[PDB]
RNA sequence: CCUGUCAAACUCCAAACUUACAGACGCCGUUU
RNA sequence: GGAUUAAGUGUAAUCCUCUGAAGGUGGUCUCGAGCCCUAGACAGCCGGGAUGUUGGCUUAGAAGCAGCCAUCAUUUAAAGA
RNA sequence: CGGCGAAGAGUGCAAGAGCAAAAGAUAGCUUGACAGUGUUCUUCCCAACGAGGAACGCUGACGCGAAAGCGUGGUCUAGCG
RNA sequence: UUAGGCGGCCACAGCGGUGGGGUUGCCUCCCGUACCCAUCCCGAACACGGAAGAUAAGCCCACCAGCGUUCCGGGGAGUACUGGAGUGCGCGAGCCUCUGGGAAACCCGGUUCGCCGCCACC
C-alpha cells in the first residue's frame, strides 16, 4: 500500500541553453538560493550558427534534489505559471514538464528534453521500490504495472496545494 | 546495338556502385504494372515467362519488350485486372573497349592493362529457366497476356518459353 | 536462446558470478594453498553481512579452506551489526587465523615446499614471512578507498597470510584504527564513522570490538 | 600493402561467435620436447605469433626461448627442409591427433 | 504486414578439393 | 533385327578450319495431347440459313454482328432480338 | 533532473583485421621511444641474396603495481637507403 | 549446495513468458557513511560498516516453443552440382550413359527454454 503510493524523487530545475552568467558569472545566481544548491552543466555539438561552437560549453543547467529539498520547492514551485497545469501536458510515466514542442527527432535517445514547463522544471514520478530499475546490479525492469499512470500521476500533486486544471 | 558482346557472361561480378559511377540511367519503366496492391495472386489462369537460355539481357532489351508486352495488355480495359511483375533487375554493369587497358577482343583494350571498358549499359542476367516477367489474371479472353510476352518475347536475345499455367 | 547465429559468452557469465577478464588477472599468480586454476583472498559483500573465504580452484570445485562471515562472529565476541567494516575487519582477519595458518595458509604442504629454499616452522618464520600469500579479489565490486572490501583485507593480513595490496587505499584506521600508533602490530579493530555520530549520546560502542580482536590474536577456539 | 597482415582475409580472422579475448587456458599450456603441435594462429592474439604463410602444418616442439615455445613447423617447408625457426606461442595451439 | 530482386572488393551458412603431421597398405632402398 | 529421314538433309568427334540464328513439303513412318462418336460422329458428309422487327437508344448510318440497354413474344420440326 | 538506450557515439593516418572488469575513456605517475648482445621469421613461399622490419630471449640498468606481471614506442600489416 | 565461488564448451545455453522458494544457513534486495576509498556533481556507482525489514527484482527450482538456434525422421532429392571413362546424341549451346560422391531453399513432424568440471556447503 504505502509503498504503491507515489512520490516525488528527484526534480532539478534547470535553465536555457546558451552561455549562463554571459556579463558576469550570473543566471546561477538564479538557481542560487532557490532550491539549495547549484549545478553546473557543459554540452556538446559545436556548429551552432547563432551559438557557440564552443565544445566543452559553459551552458548553464543544474539542480536536481533529493528528499526534503524538492518539496519545500515544488512548493512554491507549482503554482507558479500553469495556464494548464497538467493534462495532455505530462505522460505515460507519470509526470511531466513541457509546452509546446517542434517537429525534432525524438524518440531515439536517452531521451533528455528541450520541453519548458516553469523555467523547465523536471517533476519525475515515481512510487515504489523503484530504485531497482536505476540502481547497477541486477537492474530490473519496471513492472509496467507497478507503474506510474498519468491518472494516478495527476493525483498526488494535485491533491496537495493545487488544482489539476 | 547490336547486343552480341553483351549478353554473354565472360565476367564476373559487379555492378558496385562504390567502384563504378557515370551508369546510364535505366530506361526500363517501373517494375510494378496492372494494379499493384491488391493481391493479383488470386487468380485463374497463370504465368509465363521463361527464359530458356544463359543471360544477361539489356536495360534496352527489357523496357522494349516488357511495355511493349504491357501495350498489348492495354486491351484489359486500362485499370482493370492483371497486375505484371518484372523479375531481375539490370543491375550488372557492363564497360566497353575505351583503348588503353589490353588488346583484342573487348573488355581487353591497347597496351596492357589500362582503360578497362568505360561505362556504357546495364544488362540483367538470367539462367536456363527463369521466369523473366509474370503475373495474370482471371482467363480475361483467351489469354490476351498469352498474347502479351508473344511480342514480350521477340525482343530478348533468348528463346522464350511461354510456359502454360 | 536466439537465431544461433549469435554465440553467447556464458559461462559463469550469463547470470553472473564470477568475472572473466579478472579473475583471469587473478589466477596468474599462482596462489592458494598450493598450484590454484584460480585463488583468491575472495571477499564479498552482502547487506547485513560480509563473507571471507580463500582457495585455489579445481577443475570443479573452487574449494575453500577456511571462511569466516561476520555472523559467526560472534561465536565469540559480540552481537552487533555486521553491515559495517568494523566487523569486517574482524572477519577477515578472522578468516585469517582460520585460513590464515589453521588449516594451511600460504603454500605449505608436506613434502619438500615449492622449488626455493624455504622452511617453515612455528613461531615467526624462517627466511621471511615473505612467502604466506593469497591475492584478494574483491568479486564484481567497485574498489573505493577505505572500503570494507579493503578491509577485509587487512585483518586477513596480519592474521599472518601476506597479500599484496595497496596500502593507502585503505581505511587508514579510525574507521578501523589500530589502538597504538607507534606500533603498526596489533589486532585493531575500530568503528569510528558511526560513533561520534552522536557524540556518546549513547548507543553505539566501538569499544567493543577492539574486545573481540583482542580475543582474536592468541590461541583461540577455531 | 605488404606486411605480416598480407593478404590473409579469413585465415587470420576469427568471426562472430568466438570474437573479443579467449581463454587464459590455452596461452599458459606447457609443451616439452618433441611433442607434435600443429600451428596456426587464434584470432583474437597479439602475440606470440607466427608468420602467415605456415601456419596449419605442424612441427615439433623444442626447447622455449624467452615467454615463447621454439616450436613452429619444425617440420619441413613444401617438400623440403625441416628448415626451421619457430616463434610460437602456447597461444597457438597445441597437440596431436 | 504482404510482396519483387542482387554482390570480385557481403556472409548466419558451406562443398568438391588443395594442404601440414602421423599410422597403415602399397611401392622403393640398404652388392642397383 | 528395328525405326526415322526425301532434304543429297547427311556421309563433318575436337578446330582459325566442321557455320548457321532469333524457306517450304496431306511424301512417308513413329510418338504424344484435346475434343467429338452407335443417344450415329467427319464427309463426318449432303442440303437449308421463319414473324413482330431495321427491338429501344445512339449515330451521317448503326438493319443479329461499332457502342449502350433489353433479350421478349409469335409460328414452329426447328430457328439467338 | 529523471527515464529509455549492447553501442548507431573509440583506438593519429588506406584498407582489412584485433580489442569491453580492454587495446577504448578518465585520473595519476613515469620515461622501456634505455644500453649491450643474441635467437628466429621476414625481406627472397618453395629456394641463394643486402639494407630495412618484426617476433622472442638473455645481460645491465630503470618505471609502474600488493603481486603475478607489464614495458624491447604508438593493437597489427606502409613511414625507407 | 532447499539459493554459493571459480570455470570448460561458448545460443542445444539467445529473446519472450508462467509458476514456486528463504525470511535469523546462503545469495541479494536492503540499512547506513565515522573510517580505507570514491563521484570533472551526486556513499547512484565504486569503497567501507552493518542486519530493522523483505523474496517484490536478481538468483536458484519446475515449466511453456511464439521467435532465434542445434540435431533428427520423412519429403524435397539421389534432384542441383560433381571426380573418372565413352568412335553415346546434338549444327551448335549443350545433353546422355556407366562408375564413384552428393547439396541448398522450403514443407510437415519431432528435438532444444543448456550440458559438463573442480571447490565449498544441512
Amino acid at each position: 500500500n504505502p509503498m504503491r503510493d507515489l512520490k516525488i524523487e528527484k526534480l532539478v530545475l534547470n535553465i536555457s541553453v546558451g552561455e549562463s552568467g554571459d556579463r558576469l558569472t550570473r543566471a546561477s545566481k538564479v538557481l542560487e538560493q532557490l532550491s539549495g544548491q547549484t549545478p553546473v552543466q557543459s554540452k556538446a555539438r559545436y556548429t551552432v550558427r547563432t551559438f557557440g561552437i564552443r565544445r566543452n560549453e559553459k551552458i548553464a543547467v543544474h539542480v536536481t534534489v533529493r528528499g526534503p529539498k524538492a518539496e519545500e520547492i515544488l512548493e512554491r514551485g507549482l503554482k507558479v505559471k500553469e495556464y494548464q497545469l497538467r493534462d495532455r501536458n505530462f505522460s505515460a510515466t507519470g509526470n511531466f514538464g513541457f509546452g509546446i514542442d517542434e517537429h525534432i527527432d525524438l524518440g531515439i535517445k536517452y531521451d533528455p528534453s528541450i520541453g519548458i514547463f516553469g523555467m523547465d522544471f523536471y517533476v519525475v514520478m515515481n512510487r515504489p521500490g523503484a530504485r531497482v530499475t536505476r540502481r547497477k546490479r541486477c537492474k530490473g525492469t519496471v513492472g509496467n504495472s507497478h507503474k506510474t499512470t498519468k491518472e494516478d500521476t495527476v493525483s498526488w500533486f494535485k491533491q496537495k496545494y493545487d488544482a489539476d486544471v | 546495338r547490336p547486343a552480341r558482346c553483351y549478353r554473354y557472361q565472360k565476367n564476373k561480378p559487379y555492378p558496385k556502385s562504390r567502384y563504378n559511377r557515370a551508369v546510364p540511367d535505366s530506361k526500363i519503366r517501373i517494375y510494378d504494372l496492372g494494379k499493384k496492391k491488391a493481391t493479383v495472386d488470386e487468380f485463374p489462369l497463370c504465368v509465363h515467362l521463361v527464359s530458356n537460355e544463359l543471360e544477361q539481357l539489356s536495360s534496352e532489351a527489357l523496357e522494349a519488350a516488357r511495355i511493349c508486352a504491357n501495350k498489348y495488355m492495354t486491351t484489359v480495359s486500362g485499370r482493370d485486372a492483371f497486375h505484371l511483375r518484372v523479375r531481375v533487375h539490370p543491375f550488372h554493369v557492363l564497360r566497353i573497349n575505351k583503348m588503353l587497358s589490353c588488346a583484342g577482343a573487348d573488355r581487353l583494350q591497347q597496351g596492357m592493362r589500362g582503360a578497362w571498358g568505360k561505362p556504357h549499359g546495364l544488362a540483367a542476367r538470367v539462367d536456363i529457366g527463369q521466369i523473366i516477367f509474370s503475373v495474370r489474371t482471371k482467363d480475361s479472353n483467351k489469354d490476351v497476356v498469352v498474347e502479351g510476352l508473344r511480342r514480350a518475347r521477340y525482343k530478348f536475345p533468348g528463346q522464350q518459353k511461354i510456359i502454360l499455367s | 536462446a536466439y537465431s544461433s547465429r549469435f554465440q553467447t559468452p556464458f559461462r559463469r557469465r550469463r547470470e553472473g558470478k564470477t568475472d572473466y577478464y579478472q579473475r583471469k588477472r587473478l589466477v596468474t599468480q599462482h596462489k592458494a594453498k598450493y598450484n590454484t586454476p584460480k585463488y583468491r583472498l575472495v571477499v564479498r559483500f552482502t547487506n547485513k553481512d560480509i563473507i571471507c573465504q580463500i582457495i585455489s580452484s579445481t577443475i570443479t570445485g573452487d574449494v575453500v579452506l577456511a571462511a569466516a562471515y561476520s555472523h559467526e562472529l560472534p561465536r565469540y565476541g559480540i552481537t552487533h551489526g555486521l553491515t559495517n567494516w568494523a566487523a569486517a575487519y574482524a572477519t577477515g582477519l578472522l578468516i585469517a587465523r582460520r585460513t590464515l595458518q589453521r588449516l594451511g595458509l600460504d603454500e605449505t604442504y608436506k613434502g619438500v615446499e615449492e622449488v626455493e629454499g624455504e622452511y617453515e616452522l612455528t613461531e615467526a618464520v624462517e627466511d621471511g614471512p615473505r612467502p604466506f600469500k593469497v591475492f584478494l579479489d574483491i568479486g564484481l565490486q567497485r574498489t573505493t578507498t577505505g572500503a570494507r572490501v579493503f578491509g577485509a583485507l587487512k585483518g586477513a593480513s596480519d592474521g599472518g597470510l601476506y597479500v599484496p595490496h595497496s596500502e593507502n587505499r585503505f581505511p587508514g584506521w579510525d574507521f578501523e584504527t589500530e589502538e597504538i600508533d607507534p606500533e603498526l602490530l596489533r589486532s585493531y579493530i575500530f568503528g569510528g564513522h558511526v560513533s561520534q555520530y552522536m557524540e556518546e549520546l549513547a548507543d553505539d560502542d566501538e569499544e567493543r570490538f577492539s574486545e573481540l580482536f583482542k580475543g582474536y590474536l592468541a590461541d583461540d577456539i577455531d | 600493402s605488404h606486411g605480416y597482415r598480407s593478404r590473409t582475409r579469413y585465415m587470420f580472422q576469427r568471426d562472430f561467435r568466438k570474437h573479443g579475448a579467449v581463454h587464459l587456458s590455452t596461452y599458459l599450456k606447457v609443451y616439452k620436447v618433441g611433442d607434435i603441435v600443429d600451428i596456426k594462429a587464434n584470432g583474437s592474439i597479439q602475440k606470440g605469433m607466427p608468420h602467415k604463410f605456415y601456419q596449419g602444418k605442424t612441427g615439433v616442439v623444442y626447447n622455449v626461448t624467452k615467454s615463447s615455445v621454439g616450436v613452429i613447423i619444425n617440420k619441413m617447408v613444401g617438400n623440403r627442409y625441416l628448415e626451421k625457426r619457430l616463434n610460437l606461442r602456447v597461444e597457438h595451439i597445441k597437440h596431436s591427433k
